[PDB]
């Protein structure tokens, strides 16, 4: 079996410009587990991100999180890039909800 | 409160990015321990478990988990054969655990799955294993002849509850913490849909309701998923998708309910980057 | 504390 990753990019607090915040990538429903996750600012990896340990809930779906401090300013493009198995690396752009 | 102790084992025959065998331990679905086949060592992941269990605990936990890795390594070569699959990446997954309520009552489960799909699972009411296909019936017959359910049930109802109670004691401040949501009404532009955002809360149970003129309104509402933040807390949002002319002719509010607390937001609260 | 993986399938 092979399931594609569902990928969700969001901030801990509402994406207000100029306010320090936490960028978060939650990745789930991928199978088999082999997967890589990066958070980037304008295509440049942000240093100091954390990745939770691989784990799953009761319907056997894997899930992983990566997060990093960030401070979102206009015109900056924040991105989660996901590489699952040998599939091509796929990029998902953080969109503020305000 | 209700508290649970669970273990999730991810075993993988032919992967690259991850160790062969990963074990994670959780109290209230929060990691408190980790182990994998690269380190061959079981380590702490919370302060309360490291302050409260010394070298002897981590030694015997590593021993048990090196036994789990070996049993997995064998276990997965057989299930591949039964399914006629001599080539490839395949996963073996195991999750079991405890629940202890306010009642004093207890619950538990013990489950396995192959390639992400139910293999066998314990019913400790009847001491029988539920097979999900012929390929699993071979295991059901073996384990029921061997009193594996007897051991597993003793573990879930006594041993795992005993360890659970110590763990809620060790971690009593974190585990019993009650943190309120920070709630906001968001809008990208003056005509955009409006978003009720709730974040920073624990436990994970939240209720987000929209209201039209003081009454609950479940039209045009997109309740988002329960998501985690980077600390033990969670966030969830809901979106009302109505034309701002319906916004004119009506008084919409958002209501967020969490634990013993209730927060309310109206159009006067709308923040925005625009 | 984790349980013994007691018997292979």
């Amino acid at each position: 079996r092979q399931s594609d990753p569902k990928v969700q990019v969001y901030s801990r607090n509402p994406g207000e410009y100029g306010k320090a915040n936490v960028l978060i990538c939650y990745v789930s429903g991928f199978h088999p587990p082999d997967i890589t996750i990066q958070l980037l600012k304008n295509g440049v990896e942000i240093p100091g991100s954390t990745q939770t340990d691989l784990a799953f809930e009761e319907g056997w779906q894997f899930h992983l999180t990566k997060y990093v401090d960030f401070l979102p300013q206009p015109g900056e493009e924040y991105t989660c890039r996901v590489r699952h198995m040998s599939s091509p690396t796929k990029s998902y752009t953080w969109e503020p909800d305000m | 409160g209700t508290h649970s102790l669970k273990y999730v084992y991810t075993g993988v025959s032919r992967g690259i990015d991850f160790p062969e065998f990963t074990a994670v331990g959780m109290v209230d679905d929060g990691q408190f321990m980790y182990f994998d086949s690269n380190s061959m060592k079981a380590v702490p992941k919370t302060e309360w478990i490291r302050q409260n269990e010394g070298a002897d605990y981590w030694d015997r936990q590593t021993q048990v988990l090196i036994g789990a890795h070996q049993v997995f390594k064998d276990s997965i070569q057989i299930v591949m054969e039964r399914f006629n699959q001599s080539k490839g990446v395949h996963t073996w997954q195991n999750m079991y655990g405890c629940e202890l309520n306010d009642d004093g009552t207890t619950q538990g489960f013990y489950q396995y799955a192959y390639d992400g799909e139910d293999f066998v699972s314990l019913d400790k009411n009847t001491l029988t294993w539920t097979a999900a296909n012929p390929q699993a019936v071979i295991t059901k017959h073996k384990w029921e002849a061997l009193a594996v359910a007897e051991q597993n049930k003793g573990y879930l109802e006594n041993t795992c509850i005993e360890w659970l109670k110590k763990y809620v004691a060790y971690g009593k401040d974190t585990l019993e913490r009650k943190v309120s949501p920070q709630v906001s009404l968001l809008q990208k532009d003056p005509s955009s849909p409006v978003t009720c955002h709730a974040t920073g809360f624990y436990p994970s149970g939240v209720t987000i309701t929209w209201q039209k003129n003081g009454q609950d309104h479940d039209e045009d509402v997109d309740l988002g998923e329960l998501l985690p933040n980077e600390d033990g807390s969670f966030q969830r949002m809901s979106t009302l998708n109505v034309g701002p002319d319906e916004w004119k002719n009506n008084r919409f509010s958002c209501v967020v309910e969490h634990q013993d607390k209730t927060i309310r937001k109206t159009e006067d609260d709308i923040i925005t980057n625009f | 504390f984790a349980n013994f993986c007691l018997m292979m399938i």
